[PDB]
């Protein structure tokens, strides 16, 4: 969050592995922007 | 001197010119305090 834009970055990419997180590199693409503004101070995540 | 405090309108196709029904907008904005959502558009010409 960066003066009022949100900003979200994200990959995906083929593994196999099987415990921690993968030893190795790629970059992440900026996926989306949006004008928001509000004070973001903490945050949650939403299971199904 | 109690008054129930609304008087409805009156518009009939015969009267004159100021009894008659006039639609109004106002494009109020309350502005610059926060990051920009809207402006005008941004016109452009043809790539030499
Ligand atoms: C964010 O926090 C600042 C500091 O209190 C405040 O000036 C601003 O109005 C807040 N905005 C929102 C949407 O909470």
């Amino acid at each position: 969050n960066i003066d009022g834009y949100f900003k979200i970055y994200s990959k995906h990419t083929p593994i196999n592995l099987v415990r921690d997180l993968p030893q190795g590199f790629s970059a992440l693409e900026p996926l989306v922007d949006l004008p928001i503004g509000i004070n973001i101070t903490r945050f949650q995540t939403l299971l199904a | 001197n109690c008054y129930f405090p609304l008087q409805s309108y009156g518009f009939q196709p015969t009267y004159g010119v100021g009894y008659q029904p006039y639609r109004v907008v106002v494009l109020s904005f309350e502005l610059l305090h926060a990051p920009a959502t809207v402006c005008g558009p941004k016109k452009s010409t043809n790539l030499v």
